[PDB]
């Protein structure tokens, strides 16, 4: 059984550094990419970077250019994400996730296929794609959620995934590669794409569809970009 | 029929954008 166990919550004063760990088990650590994302209540889903567990080669989001270092200890199969020069803006829940399967014949580092997620790590410092903020439907209706980027990200590649997040819970893999369903997900959820906009359609709206939905996509230059999120209300 | 690809995404000798892969070749014989 796959488990991604992250290190515990931390409080840091500003200017300090944080080193978050992620220890995966129940699968071959070196077969899949490791991604790092973060989320604050007053913002959306922010992709931080990827790491190849085999070689240790990484890529980080532009906004983290030189304050993030991702590494791994091979003897203990543990990934690390270090964030330097903390401020209050860095207060967030940080997530370690799995990614694309690592193949010799192509690069899947930028596949936003986050099948499995760590439990999250709350950092407190004391001392993006465009989604509609809110979408509403009554029960039984078909609803649709947009996710707009540019011709450089979602406009190129059929590499868009969708994630469902209940309050105080970890995001869940719902749709990937635009229209593909992960095992366990009902056909009620479908995905499509047109030009620079990807869409998630939820048919037969049940009450328990009420949640936050996030789109992630190939971001350009082997990055991944995520949306600000969409709250779905069922009347 | 022989087809070889270089997955590496590079611009300038000192910069590769994504992850690293060797070149690979695939042959199809019918
Ligand atoms: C592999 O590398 C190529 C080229 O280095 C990548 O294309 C580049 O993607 C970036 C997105 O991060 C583009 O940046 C954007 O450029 C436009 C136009 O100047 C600008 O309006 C945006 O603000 C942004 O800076 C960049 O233009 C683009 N370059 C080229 C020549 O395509 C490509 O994404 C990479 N492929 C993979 C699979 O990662």
């Amino acid at each position: 059984q796959v488990q991604l166990v992250q290190s515990g919550a931390q409080m840091k004063n500003p200017g300090a550094s944080v080193k978050v760990s992620c220890a995966p088990s129940g699968y071959t650590f070196t077969d899949f990419y490791i991604h790092w994302l973060r989320q604050a209540p007053g913002q959306g889903l922010q992709w931080m970077g990827w790491m190849n567990p085999q070689t240790g080669r990484t890529n980080t989001a532009r906004n983290f250019q030189g304050r993030v270092t991702m590494t791994r200890d091979t003897s203990i199969g543990t990934a690390y994400m270090e964030l330097r020069s903390l401020t209050s803006d860095d207060t967030a829940i940080y997530y370690c996730t799995t990614g694309g399967w690592i193949s010799l014949y192509y690069d899947s580092s930028y596949y936003p296929n986050f099948d499995h997620w760590g439990q999250g790590t709350l950092l407190t410092v004391s001392g993006a794609l465009t989604q509609p903020a809110s979408v509403s439907g009554s029960p039984g209706q078909s609803i649709t959620i947009s996710c707009t980027g540019t011709k450089y990200d979602v406009g190129s590649h059929d590499l868009v995934s969708w994630y469902q997040q209940y309050p105080g819970k970890v995001p869940k893999y719902m749709i990937y590669e635009v229209n593909k369903r992960p095992s366990g997900v009902s056909n009620r959820f479908s995905g499509s794409k047109s030009g620079n906009t990807a869409s998630l359609t939820i048919s037969g709206l049940r009450a328990e569809d009420e949640a936050d939905y996030y789109c992630c996509s190939f971001g350009g230059s082997a990055t991944v970009v995520c949306g600000g999120g969409t709250k779905v209300t069922v009347h | 029929e022989i087809n070889c690809t270089r997955p590496n995404n590079n611009t300038r000798p000192g910069e590769i954008i994504g992850d690293i892969r060797q070149a690979h070749c695939n042959i199809s014989r019918a």
